[PDB]
Order: structure tokens, then C-alpha cells, then sequence
């Protein structure tokens, strides 16, 4: 089965100006493929077919280039309206396969998250539950790491983590990291210490609480 | 003129079988591929299949080739996907779409059919408020919505009067419940002086939470 | 003579797209049909001294079943004096033709 491979997988840029989209075949596609842009989870939308020809409609600052394995879409100026997934397909051979996608998205300055930490409520506890939560927030670029330490020792299990979409106002996002725990478990330690690690700083921010203060 | 209308979203037991259903007007629905897409939230779509309408010839992709089974009933002009032993890794949305033709203008797509493979049942959320540890400029203050099911819930705080400086994070599915939370940062000046509320309201459980934030303490 | 079975619906996939209207289309479809069914009968030069019902055979053969059920499909619109139709359909063909041309 023919691999598409979408580099680089986010793409930063501010309105107005170029940029190429770069998708690689690992082997022989011809012309075969096609590029769709995709805002949300709604269809696809065909920008370009067969490399380089473009859909009626679809404005001038579209174009794409390349035939056999190395295939290039490029926006001349780029708008508000472009930022989001593109994704290309090869129709050479079965399976069909896409991409994994490329993210179009608003450049602006990398920025260290503000970290919080908040201990189970006490409502929640009544209930025999313990959420810790610790959120980090209003950071750039997206890619981020938590590291959860229950009495000074990393804990893997039990994390689940959501991102926002890029804000609105100033473009940056923010994460939730939520260990749950049993009421049982979460009286059995004292120290709990989220840590998060961005590209910002070498050292970790460091937010800790004592169960018992 | 041309479309393709599918069935609207299903949520399906694991083990159980789903028929996704895609009715094609506009053009002559015997003469023209039909291929059917798999696509998890903000991933790269795969490729099922197609099915000739006119005579019910189909190819698979191997991956496929026993989850997935195409029909056609060219009286109602309506393409159909069987889906059968369906487990969460089933869990996507499926798209029919007309492929792109050097012969014509356009492709066509289905607007998508959202599959949910859980045993959850409908199930009203637990709303916990996240103050501050017991002892700033700032202060981040938090709501915590914890095991309901299905999507969605929407989240405000006092009422939609507090929209600066909020975070609303996307549910994420821990062992078949969705878990939701909300940041939202004030000036030190500003909390705990006036009241800060979070509502929640899950409609398909009938349910409205409203949890006013309170200073943890002794 | 395999090879020239492979040449023939490789041709004809040309005039297919070319073609002015359902005549040189239906003749074109008519001839890969009887070309597609011959090669099925072949042995290709790495499965010479292979099983008749080793899983590569089978797939070889099986690559004809698919492009004459496609063939059949669009010999059906080019009956019809659907150009367009049958042009679209031999597109996908091709994507056949091309999965199976040089795998063995």
C-alpha cells in the first residue's frame, strides 16, 4: 500500500504571505493526487486534482506542482479562511490512501504556559472521587509536556489530557491534564506536583500542593 | 442539484451490526463509483471501498474486507454500508463520496455519518468546582464536569458575562464517560470579592448544574 | 503473449480517453474485455515454476476478475452512448491496471 507522508505536520504563517504544503509518495503516483482542505470534521474540500489542475471556483492564490513522488500545494497570500487540515490522496493504485495531514495555523510569539493546580473539590470527595486537575494555559507553539509526580515519583496511568483550539483573541492554546484517583488511593499520598515542560525553558514549571494543608 | 444525504448519527453496542445509508439526486445514480471513507476526529481519512451501482460490483481495501460489506437499492437511489462486530476502534466518521474525475468538474461528498460504538447509556454529568489551594495578581479558577454521556455539554461562566480569559477544553472519553473542564482567570482584586458561577447544562439528560466557586479552607 | 495482452489494454485505456464518441469507446472496452481474459489464463515470468494455487496465482488471476467486472460496468454506459460515463469509469481501470501491471 502506497504511504503519504505530509511534512511538516503544523505549518505556521501569518496572513498575506507564502507558503508550501509538501507531500511525498513512497513510490510512483504519476499525477494521480488530489488536495483537499478540511476546516472541521465536515467534508473534504477538492483544491486541486491530478497535481496540478485547479477545481472551478477554487481562487487564484491555489496552485500545486509535482508528478511521480515529491507533490507541492502552495497559497500565494495566504487568508483567515485557509487555516486549517489538507490532506492529499494518490488514485495510482488500491487501496486509495491519504495523507495524515499538514494543519495550516496563525503564527505569533512562543510563549511559556501560566500553570494551576487544584486538589480534589470537596464535593467530589463526598462522592468517594478525586480529580486532580492542573491546567496550562495561554502557551505557543502547541506541543507541550506534563509530567504528574505523586509523592516526588512520575505517574503515567490515570492522566488524560485535552487541548483547545488555537484562541481566537491571541492565538495561543492552553491544556487540561486530569489524574483521577479513588478517594482511597488519593489519601495514601501527601505530595502531588504537576510539571510542565515547553520548548520556551530547559526547566520545568513546577506546581505542587499538600493534601493535608 | 447533485448530492449525497446519509442517514443521521448512530450510537451502536459493541458486537452489534449498523447500516449507514447514502441516497444520492440530481444525476443518474447507476452510472457513477461510489466509495465510502473512515475519518477519526482530525486524522487522515482511509479509503473502504466502492460499489458500482449499476451492477453491485464492489472493491475493498484489504484492511476492511470483513468489517465492511456495500449494497445498493437503485429504485431508491441509495447507497449502503453494513458495518458488522463493531468495537470502539469502529468509532468514526464515515463519508460516500463521488471520486474526482478528469471528466468532470467536481467531486461529491456526503455530508458524514457520525458512528459511536459504546455500552455507555445516557448518563447526567458531575460539575465540581476548582478553587484555588489553600494559600497573587491572578487567579484561575476551574470547573470540572465528570461522567456523562453522550456529547455534548456547553459551559459558562456567570451566565456568559465572564467570556475573558476562559479556556473550555474539548471532552475526552475515560472508560466510556466523557470528562469536560473549564479555566477561567480574574484579577486577585476580583474573586473571592464577587460571586464566580459555572453552568452547565447536558441536554440530552435533561440536566442544568450551576456550581458557584468558594475559597477552600478550614 | 501475456505481455502483449498487458499492451493491448494499455491501448485501448488510450483511445478510450481520446475517444469522440460511444463507438470507439464500446470497440476499445470490447477488446481489453477479450485481452483481460487471455492474460488470466498466462503465467507471469517470477510464477513461472509456482502453485496454479499458490496465493500469488490466484491474485494475478484475481486483478483480471477485477478489471473485467469494471470493463462490464462501463461497456454497460458505452452501450448506453454515455461518453462521459464510460470515461470515468475507465479511469478507474486504470488504478486496476496499475496495482496489478508489474506486481508479478
Amino acid at each position: 500500500d502506497i504511504v503519504l507522508t505530509q511534512s511538516p505536520a503544523t505549518l505556521s504563517v501569518t496572513p498575506g504571505d507564502r507558503v508550501s504544503l509538501s507531500c511525498r509518495a513512497s513510490q510512483s503516483v504519476s499525477n494521480y493526487l488530489h488536495w483537499y482542505q478540511q476546516k472541521s470534521h465536515e467534508s473534504p474540500r477538492l483544491l486541486i486534482k491530478y497535481a496540478s489542475q485547479s477545481i472551478s471556483g477554487i481562487p487564484s492564490r491555489f496552485s500545486g506542482s509535482g508528478s511521480g513522488t515529491d507533490f507541492t500545494l502552495s497559497i500565494n497570500s495566504v487568508e483567515t479562511e485557509d487555516f486549517g487540515m489538507y490532506f492529499c490522496q494518490q488514485s495510482n493504485s488500491w487501496p486509495l490512501t491519504f495523507g495524515a495531514g499538514t494543519k495550516l495555523e496563525l503564527r505569533r510569539a512562543d510563549a511559556a504556559p501560566t500553570v494551576s493546580i487544584f486538589p480534589p473539590s470537596s464535593e467530589q470527595l463526598t462522592s468517594g472521587g478525586a480529580s486532580v486537575v492542573c491546567f496550562l494555559n495561554n502557551f505557543y507553539p502547541k506541543d507541550i509536556n506534563v509530567k504528574w509526580k505523586i509523592d516526588g515519583s512520575e505517574r503515567q496511568n490515570g492522566v488524560l489530557n485535552s487541548w483547545t483550539d488555537q484562541d481566537s483573541k491571541d492565538s495561543t492554546y492552553s491544556m487540561s491534564s486530569t489524574l483521577t484517583l479513588t478517594k482511597d488511593e488519593y489519601e495514601r499520598h501527601n505530595s502531588y506536583t504537576c510539571e510542565a515542560t515547553h520548548k520556551t525553558s530547559t526547566s520545568p514549571i513546577v506546581k505542587s500542593f499538600n493534601r493535608n494543608e | 442539484q447533485i448530492q449525497l444525504q446519509q442517514s443521521g448519527p448512530e450510537l451502536v453496542k459493541p458486537g452489534a451490526s449498523v447500516k449507514i445509508s447514502c441516497k444520492a439526486s440530481g444525476y443518474t445514480f447507476t452510472d457513477f463509483y461510489i466509495n465510502w471513507m473512515k475519518q477519526r476526529p482530525g486524522q487522515g481519512l482511509e479509503w473502504i471501498g466502492w460499489i458500482f451501482p449499476g451492477s453491485g460490483n464492489t472493491h475493498y481495501n484489504e484492511k476492511f474486507k470483513g468489517k465492511a460489506t456495500l449494497i445498493v437499492d437503485t429504485s431508491s437511489s441509495t447507497a449502503f454500508m453494513q458495518l458488522n462486530s463493531l468495537t470502539s476502534e469502529d468509532s468514526a466518521v464515515y463519508f460516500c463520496t463521488r471520486p474526482v474525475s478528469y471528466y468532470y468538474d467536481f467531486d461529491y461528498w456526503g455530508q458524514g455519518t457520525t458512528l459511536t460504538v459504546s455500552s455507555a447509556k445516557t448518563t447526567a454529568p458531575s460539575v465540581y468546582p476548582l478553587a484555588p489551594v489553600c494559600g497573587g495578581s491572578s487567579v484561575t479558577l476551574g470547573c470540572l464536569v465528570k461522567g456523562y454521556f453522550p456529547e455534548p455539554v456547553t459551559l459558562t461562566w456567570n451566565s456568559g458575562s465572564l467570556s475573558s480569559g476562559v479556556h473550555t477544553f474539548p471532552a475526552v472519553l475515560q472508560s466510556d464517560l466523557y470528562t469536560l473542564s473549564s479555566s477561567v482567570t480574574v484579577t486577585s482584586s476580583t474573586w473571592p470579592s464577587q460571586s464566580i458561577t459555572c453552568n452547565v447544562a447536558h441536554p440530552a439528560s435533561s440536566t442544568k448544574v450551576d456550581k458557584k466557586i468558594e475559597p477552600r479552607g478550614p | 503473449d501475456l505481455e502483449d495482452n498487458w499492451e493491448t489494454l494499455n491501448d485501448n485505456l488510450k483511445v478510450i480517453e481520446k475517444a469522440d464518441n460511444a463507438a470507439q469507446v464500446k470497440d476499445a472496452l470490447t477488446k481489453m474485455r477479450a485481452a483481460a481474459l487471455d492474460a488470466q489464463k498466462a503465467t507471469p515470468p517470477k510464477l513461472e515454476d509456482k502453485s496454479p494455487d499458490s496465493p500469488e496465482m490466484k491474485d494475478f488471476r484475481h486483478g483480471f476478475d477485477i478489471l473485467v467486472g469494471q470493463i462490464d460496468d462501463a461497456l454497460k454506459l458505452a452501450n448506453e452512448g454515455k461518453v462521459k460515463e464510460a470515461q470515468a469509469a475507465a479511469e478507474q481501470l486504470k488504478t486496476t491496471r496499475n496495482a496489478y501491471i508489474q506486481k508479478y
